[PDB]
RNA sequence: GGUUGCGGCCAUAUCUAGCAGAAAGCACCGUUCCCCGUUCGAUCAACCGUAGUUAAGCUGCUAAGAGCAAUACCGAGUAGUGUAGUGGGAGACCAUACGCGAAACUAUUGUGCUGCAAUCU
RNA sequence: CCUAAGGGGGACUCAUGGAGAACAGAAAUCUCCAGUAGAACAAAAGGGUAAAAGUCCCCUUGAUUUUGAUUUUCAGUGUGAA
RNA sequence: GAGGUAAAGCGAAUGAUUAGAAGUCUUGGGGUUGAAAUGACCUUAACUUAUUCUCAAACUUUAAAUAUGUAAGAAGUCCUUGUUGCUUAAUUGAACGUGGACAAUUGAAUGAAGAGCUUUUAGUGGGCCAUUUUUGGUAAGCAGAACUGGCGAUGCGGGAUGA
């Protein structure tokens, strides 16, 4: 029905920083 | 242990945006387009009605920009409504609509151009714009300016807008954010436009509301209570400050009680003063002295 | 493999360091910088002697190096391990290029090695010791010009260890106070910023 | 003053949290759900990124949420506090005086059970705030609100043991 | 391969000042320009329509036209043994008046009302301008400063 | 002088932490039939000025505050540089002569000014 | 390479960090605070951009017609582009 | 007016880089285990904070010298009001004008075998050298650019001899 939009402007990219699981 | 973010390089090389941007009250960006002037139209200006809303007033302007800072031509408020016997309601989309109306006659008072273009004498709510008298000069043009109000179908300062037009002034515009404007009907019904000028909704309100909550028509309009001014006699009031607005729209200052120079005076009687180099020097010495009960 | 220093002596190009657009660049032979007893506090050691360059020149990380082994080994030799903390004073960063590793047609040259370009009066070496091993630490640095080309000056500071003040201003600020360890180095006193947090870094500060 | 009535802590928002890891029927199931809860339309949120392991691919609809203020905000809280019988933990308050929980069985918290729809968990996160954060939030003059007005985890553990008679462990 | 691109080479002459932008002051577009005003070109790497080609970047010259947005400037540039006279369509974004106009302007009028008061004295006024001259002769007292002998330092080390 | 609306220059105006703020203004604030917009009258839209508050916004003051601005028997006539010699030096480089002349550093001082209109204890 | 990644308008603010919320963990979704741009803008790199030029939404075809002037390369010829 | 090179800077952004110090709940591990509590201790390693040594053709707040654009009047400055189909709400402006006022210090220096203009045609279109800036190269009486001056095209005095 309803959705929320999008915020972030690196719509392409692949996955994220951050993750790595060493952390 | 994450990083300091306010360190002194990110104060240093911080770039500040214009003083009244960062207040939050010009976009500079809209008012860049409003303002500029073709520039072999040389030094005639662009004049803004400049309309903005507080919690109580509605301030209407006639500006024409230049570098020393913007200039006032002439400027009505809704706070003079009360002399054109509108003294509640000072923020009605028809009290908007009133306010449009008197800086409009009170500006082509102001220029000569009372006969010609007198406006829509006979208000009735169709969408309609100032023509110019054929053999004669052009009507006094001015762009509307509603800051960082939203545009919306139904919008107040388009009421400011619509009494500017009918007093006279050539403000261009359309009729699709007027309220009785069928978005799926591309018309507009000039009834409900009629209905918004002459407090219509707000009437709806009152006999609907004490004939289903008399109690809360006894809270939110009290002052209509004290009056003995009911719905049906509404229309009147507008229509009455309507011809009062254009039969006197002079602008009246008020009878001031004090002059300037001593409400000066009072005022700076507050405000704390600087200190003095030497008092600081004083302060910092006993800080620092002050300091030594924890030598431990 | 290595030609001979002579053909790379002078600051003849502009600097090229490794970057963005160079990275298939050897690694100098220099990495060790900081030694004998590095973690002295100020007071320990309070006489520094510098070589000094005479030249505006090229010293390879090789000769960096070998004259940082040389020295290092004559002073723990003659005065232990622990009587002087010494620093080289200037690291390589320009890389320099060989060409054959036809004829001049596309002649840019590879990565060959790292040298630090010095100018006149640059200091290279300091060395921070006690007094009485001063005879020791020059001729400790005395041999270690001979791995270098060009003129070099072993001058001895008049400044308390690697301290930018006089051995006369470190004292007086330090009996007012003005100064405090911070491990190798000293922290000085600003009349400058937060009261509370200067007074606080500061205890023993005798204020005028 | 601090005692000013202007500074009475109260509900902003509360915003409900169904991060179902899949896309499909089960979390049109968590939106009816929601729908039911809350008597509003839900939002469903799209996954930001892609992840294998997780088995969500970028904007392939994952979770559903949906905020609701007001006097419905505090019934639908209460009726989750009874869940836990009024017993949360220090840890979930947070630093800006937010605070919230989570149940795991939707049927606790006393709606009908279908055998269809299924019983998903659920998250709560509760917004506090005084009167005078429109200051923050307006279109024109906006600006920050000054730090003694600002909500911190002690004010509202406070605040929130006052109103409800609960206990905040700290395990 | 040689580049050589309309804005190439632009990479710091092209730049806004430091801490200088974003959106651009008004006065930018409420100065007015006339035919026969003398304006320094500057580009602004923000407004990229209108923006004068590298060449004229620091150049000054004369307004000849007249538009809705813009100006034209006349700049005379050499090429080989002339010059030529060029004719750029700039926005105002890249635009400003010169400041030779208006001092000089200022020693005619100066220049004016000295001449017709001297005609009102019935006296004479010199104008032309004149370069700084070798000064006077001046005689120098020794109250309080008695002269100081000083005499050059020995060399010192202060590493 | 304070305050509001519209501004010019765009930190001497910003940031952080405290404290104070008469009058008026601004503000938070109350309500949802109507125009309007939302998952949510939170934002946006409309109504009341009625029930409340300067708590916040805002304003001013405090801080050997960070940042910013200005000044200079500060550093320094240093670095650099235009010009000259059948100057020095194997060279690298350097001195001198006629001129121009920084940046960092240091110290001190300052922390918005102002145009049009309206209004106020 | 693009019917939008062109044009106009409007609304929103990006990278990232901290503190918090069932399964859920370093990475799924939600919330607040901070956030001068540390992101994004087809493609190399540079410049430019924050109530936008970035993200999202609505409407569109100015990526249309007639030919002149000008800027760059320049012989002040052509072509491309503006 | 413009500039972003020399210099300078890195307890200023970006990128690089040496050393300690003090702290923190994803300390990253070992060790002393106490029986297990992740809750201490010794340790190394991470980050954070205030410092420290050294750097950049394709880094930079700042920022020269030299070189560089324009102006320094009679075709100038000011006053008044004529034309228009352009412009302004206008009787507002825009451009071009009529008429009037400001006289040789008519608005800096120095120079000027005077200034301006046109047509037509030769040879040439291999260059090289010196100082300084400068690129590739270990370098070259090597190869390639910047400004000027030269040789070529030029004898004469000097450098013995030598473009
Ligand atoms: N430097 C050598 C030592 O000092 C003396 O040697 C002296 C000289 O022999 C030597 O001078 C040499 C000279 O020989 C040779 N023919 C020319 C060379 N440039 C000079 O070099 C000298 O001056 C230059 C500056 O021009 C400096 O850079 C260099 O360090 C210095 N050695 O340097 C000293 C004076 O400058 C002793 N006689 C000798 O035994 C001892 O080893
Ligand atoms: N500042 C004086 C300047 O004089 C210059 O020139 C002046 C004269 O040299 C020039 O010539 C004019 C001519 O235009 C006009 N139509 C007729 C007039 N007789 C001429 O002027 C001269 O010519 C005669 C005849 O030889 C001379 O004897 C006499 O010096 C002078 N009257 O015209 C001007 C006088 O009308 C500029 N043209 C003028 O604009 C400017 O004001
Ligand atoms: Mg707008
Ligand atoms: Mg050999
Ligand atoms: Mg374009
Ligand atoms: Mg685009
Ligand atoms: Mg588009
Ligand atoms: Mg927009
Ligand atoms: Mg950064
Ligand atoms: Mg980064
Ligand atoms: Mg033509
Ligand atoms: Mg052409
Ligand atoms: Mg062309
Ligand atoms: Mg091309
Ligand atoms: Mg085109
Ligand atoms: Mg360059
Ligand atoms: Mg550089
Ligand atoms: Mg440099
Ligand atoms: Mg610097
Ligand atoms: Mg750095
Ligand atoms: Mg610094
Ligand atoms: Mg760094
Ligand atoms: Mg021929
Ligand atoms: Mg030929
Ligand atoms: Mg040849
Ligand atoms: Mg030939
Ligand atoms: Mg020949
Ligand atoms: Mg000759
Ligand atoms: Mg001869
Ligand atoms: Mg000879």
């Amino acid at each position: 029905k309803n959705t929320s939009s999008k915020k972030s402007d690196a719509a392409p990219a692949s996955a994220d920083p951050a993750k790595a699981k060493k952390k | 242990m994450q990083k300091e973010f306010r360190t002194s390089a990110y104060h240093s090389r911080f770039q500040t945006p214009f003083r009244r941007r960062q207040e939050g009250k010009t976009d500079y960006y809209q008012r860049k387009r409003l303002v500029t002037q073709h520039k072999a139209k040389y030094n005639s200006p662009k004049y803004r009605l400049v309309v903005r809303f507080t919690n109580k007033d509605i301030i209407a302007q006639i500006v024409s920009a230049h570098i020393t800072g913007d200039v006032v031509f002439t400027a009505a408020y809704a706070h003079e409504l009360p002399r054109y016997g509108i003294k509640y309601g000072l923020t009605n989309w028809s009290a908007a609509y009133a306010v449009g109306l008197l800086v409009a006659r009170r500006a082509l008072q102001k220029l000569g151009l009372d006969e010609t273009y007198t406006g829509v004498e006979e208000v009735e709510g169709e969408f309609e714009l100032t023509e110019a008298v054929e053999d004669g000069p052009r009507p006094f043009k001015v762009f509307l300016d509603i800051g960082l109000q939203r545009t919306t179908t139904g919008a107040r300062v388009f009421g400011v807008l619509k009494g500017a037009s009918d007093g006279g002034l050539y403000v261009p515009h359309s009729p699709n954010r007027f309220p009785g404007w069928d978005i799926e009907a591309e018309e507009l019904d000039a009834e409900l436009l009629r209905k918004y000028i002459f407090g219509g909704h707000v009437a709806e309100y009152m006999e609907e509301l004490l004939d289903d909550d008399e109690e809360k028509y006894k809270s939110i309009f009290k002052n209509y209570i004290e009056e003995e001014i009911e719905s049906e006699d509404v229309e009147e009031i507008y229509a009455n400050a309507h011809e009062a607005i254009r039969a006197d729209p002079s602008f009246k200052p008020t009878e001031k009680k004090f002059t300037k120079e001593q409400y000066k005076a009072e005022s700076k009687k507050y405000r704390q003063q600087k200190l003095t180099r030497a008092e600081r020097q004083a302060k910092v010495a006993k800080k620092i002295a002050e300091f030594k009960a924890q030598q431990e | 493999a290595r030609r001979p220093a002579r053909c790379y002596r002078y600051c003849k190009n502009k600097p090229y360091p490794k970057s963005r657009y160079n990275r298939a660049v050897p690694d100098a032979k220099i990495r060790i910088y900081d030694l004998g007893r590095k973690k002295a506090t100020v007071d320990e050691f309070p006489l520094c002697i510098h070589l000094v360059s005479n030249e505006l020149e090229q010293l390879s990380s090789e000769a960096l190096e070998a004259a940082r082994i040389c020295a290092n080994k004559y002073i723990t030799k003659v005065s232990g391990r622990d009587s002087f903390h010494l620093r080289v004073r200037v690291h390589p960063f320009h890389v320099l290029r060989i060409n054959k590793m036809q004829g001049m047609r596309g002649a840019w040259g590879k990565p060959h090695g790292l040298a630090a370009r010095v100018s006149i009066g640059q200091i290279i070496m300091s060395a921070r010791t006690k007094d009485s091993n001063k005879d020791v630490v020059i001729e400790g640095l005395r041999r270690a010009r001979y791995k270098f080309p060009g003129q070099q000056k072993i001058i001895i500071s008049k400044k308390w260890g690697f301290t930018p003040l006089n051995r006369d201003e470190y004292i007086a600020k330090k009996t007012n106070g003005e100064v405090i360890d911070d491990g190798a180095y000293v922290k000085f006193l600003s009349r400058k910023g937060n009261l509370e947090a200067n007074l606080q870094q500061f205890p023993n500060y005798q204020y005028s | 003053k601090s005692q000013n009535v202007m500074r009475e802590l109260r509900i902003e928002k509360l915003v409900l949290n169904i991060c179902v890891g899949e896309s499909g029927d089960r979390l049109t199931r968590a939106a009816k759900v929601l729908e039911q809860l809350s008597g509003q339309t839900p939002v469903q949120s799209k996954a930001r990124y892609t992840v294998r392991t997780f088995g969500i691919r970028r904007n392939e609809k994952i979770a559903v949420h949906v905020t609701v203020r007001g006097p419905k905000a505090e019934e639908i809280l209460e009726r989750g506090l009874k869940v836990k019988e009024y017993q949360l933990r220090s840890k979930n308050f947070s630093a800006t005086g937010n605070f919230g929980f989570g149940i795991d069985e939707h049927i606790d918290l006393g709606i009908k059970y279908d055998p269809s729809i299924g019983i998903y968990g659920m998250d709560f996160y509760v917004v506090m705030g005084r009167a005078g954060a429109r200051v923050t939030r307006r279109k024109r003059a906006r600006s920050t609100i000054g730090n003694s007005h600002k909500t911190n985890k002690e004010d509202t553990i406070q605040w929130f043991k006052t109103r409800y008679d609960a206990e905040v462990l700290d395990k | 391969g040689k580049s050589r691109g309309y804005r190439s080479g632009t990479r710091y002459a092209f730049q806004r000042d430091f801490k200088k932008h974003g959106a651009i002051p008004l006065s930018t577009y409420l100065k007015v320009y006339k035919v026969g005003d003398i304006v320094d070109i500057k580009a602004n790497g923000s407004i990229q329509k209108g923006m004068p080609h590298k060449y004229y970047h620091g150049k000054t010259g004369i307004v000849y036209n007249v538009t809705k947005s813009s100006v034209g400037v006349i700049i005379n540039k050499v090429v080989g043994n002339r010059y030529i006279e060029k004719r750029v369509n700039l926005r105002v974004e890249h635009v400003k008046h010169s400041a030779c106009r208006q001092e000089f302007l200022n020693r005619v009028k100066s220049n004016a009302a000295k001449k017709r008061e001297a005609k009102a004295n019935g006296e004479t006024v010199y104008l032309k301008r004149q370069a700084a001259k070798p000064r006077g002769s001046r005689i120098i007292s020794t109250e309080g400063n008695i002269p100081q002998t000083l005499a050059p330092v020995a060399y010192e080390t202060f590493i």
